[PDB]
């Protein structure tokens, strides 16, 4: 029925690697001392442009096209902030103590104090980056985790449900195939699988706490939010 | 009418 | 030095099973079709009494005593609602379309609409229960998942010496992972089926985290609404999440 | 703290 289940492990990895969105740049202004309104403007503008690439990255995820239009909308509405965060965390691996929102926008926890309530989200994001760096997370594992977020985070807020779970099982087979490829023993394979999937619980937590902060930003009306971001934000009520 | 609807159908 | 690292998989299961807290009763009266503010009073009273058993249950979890006191406080302050919810979901497996808060308090989603915003959290709990039902979740797997939630939900929210105890928590987590795999291999599942089922169970915990997050936000509104009597312990747990 | 207390009671 669906061609995603017929792909092999390497073909699954290649399709996810080739689908990777590009690393966008922040607005050029050197700008570096920041205020609440200026930092929120740079991140909001960056997040709005990353969403356009994420939506096109989602259609390239094997099995995502097979869902109905409403099912695709629901999965992206619930996962979009998680996907932004895990990408930011992955970009910040090689920069301990820093968050790489863009190649020209590297911030630390001191700059998170400019925005009211963001320093808490910053520390959790930095902690996830240290966790990935301590685990030596590979890019093949990262694209698997990110697609798991897209398919799993909304599967329980809905025949069609068995499709997503079978695609989720495919990625699980792909993750194990990557770990057996790197020489990990059987005990190390299911242990590392568990460690990686448990971090998704914390990424969900960071997203929920992030949604609250972005909701108060709409009520503060300090920075005008784009209509696309407003629709993704109103989906969480 | 959702913007997300339009972006998922475009390319 | 820890006993949790010396235990075997079967020894890990029996230790967690022997530590299971009891199923508590509510003060629900079927003769009184009471209002929504009263139903939350029953759930608030029930959750408050369950917290006392959960606190003593946590001491029985292997490795939890080897942690410092303030780390035990942090772990429970962030996981307590998740543990209440997965326990509620587990008790409700054999009651499709209903949530068994207590043996005398069985509610469907129609009676959850009485409280504002309560209907959404009810549906997520029901979907989680039906998810456990189609998976045929076993009791030995439930006690592992519940103990994983306790150790994992606050491990990233914790200077140089404090990260040594953080390493001890990941050791116990890997041991519980070995226990889950041992159970699935005992049930006649292939290596492919073990890794899939292990992944399916751990992906539930992110949804349980989501339910707890939305649950915390609903509890915060009740305190400011000042309509349901919240106990001093629940108000202290609620202030831990700000 | 009540949680600190119940964890500490022996
Ligand atoms: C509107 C809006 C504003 C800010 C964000 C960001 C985050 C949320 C706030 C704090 C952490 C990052 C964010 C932006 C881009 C990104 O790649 C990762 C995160 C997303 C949406
Ligand atoms: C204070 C307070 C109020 C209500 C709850 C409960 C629920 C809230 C979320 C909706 C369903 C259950 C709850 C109560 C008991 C339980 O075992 C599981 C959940 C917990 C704490």
């Amino acid at each position: 029925n669906s061609l995603a289940l017929s792909l092999t492990a390497d073909q699954m990895v290649s399709a996810l690697l080739d689908a990777e969105p590009p690393i966008l740049y922040s607005e050029y202004d050197p700008t570096r001392p920041f205020s609440e309104a200026s930092m929120m403007g740079l991140l909001t503008n960056l997040a709005d442009r990353e969403l356009v690439h994420m939506i096109n990255w989602a259609k390239r995820v094997p099995g995502f096209v097979d869902l109905t239009l409403h099912d695709q909308v629901h999965l992206l509405e619930c996962a979009w902030l998680e996907i932004l965060m895990i990408g930011l965390v992955w970009r910040s691996m090689e920069h301990p103590g820093k968050l790489l929102f863009a190649p020209n926008l590297l911030l630390d926890r001191n700059q998170g104090k400019c925005v009211e309530g963001m320093v808490e989200i910053f520390d959790m994001l930095l902690a996830t980056s240290s966790r990935f760096r301590m685990m030596n997370l590979q890019g093949e594992e990262f694209v698997c985790l990110k697609s798991i977020i897209l398919l799993n985070s909304g599967v329980y807020t809905f025949e069609e449900k068995d499709h997503i779970h079978r695609v989720l099982d495919k990625i699980t087979d792909t993750l194990i195939h990557l770990m057996a490829k790197a020489g990990l023993t059987l005990q190390q394979q299911h242990q590392r699988l568990a460690q990686l999937l448990l971090i998704l619980s914390h990424i969900r937590h960071m997203s929920n706490k992030g949604m609250e902060h972005l909701y108060s930003m709409k009520c503060k009306n300090v920075v005008p939010l784009s209509d696309l971001l407003l629709e993704m934000l109103d989906a969480h009520r | 009418h959702k913007i997300l609807h339009r972006l998922l159908q475009d390319s």
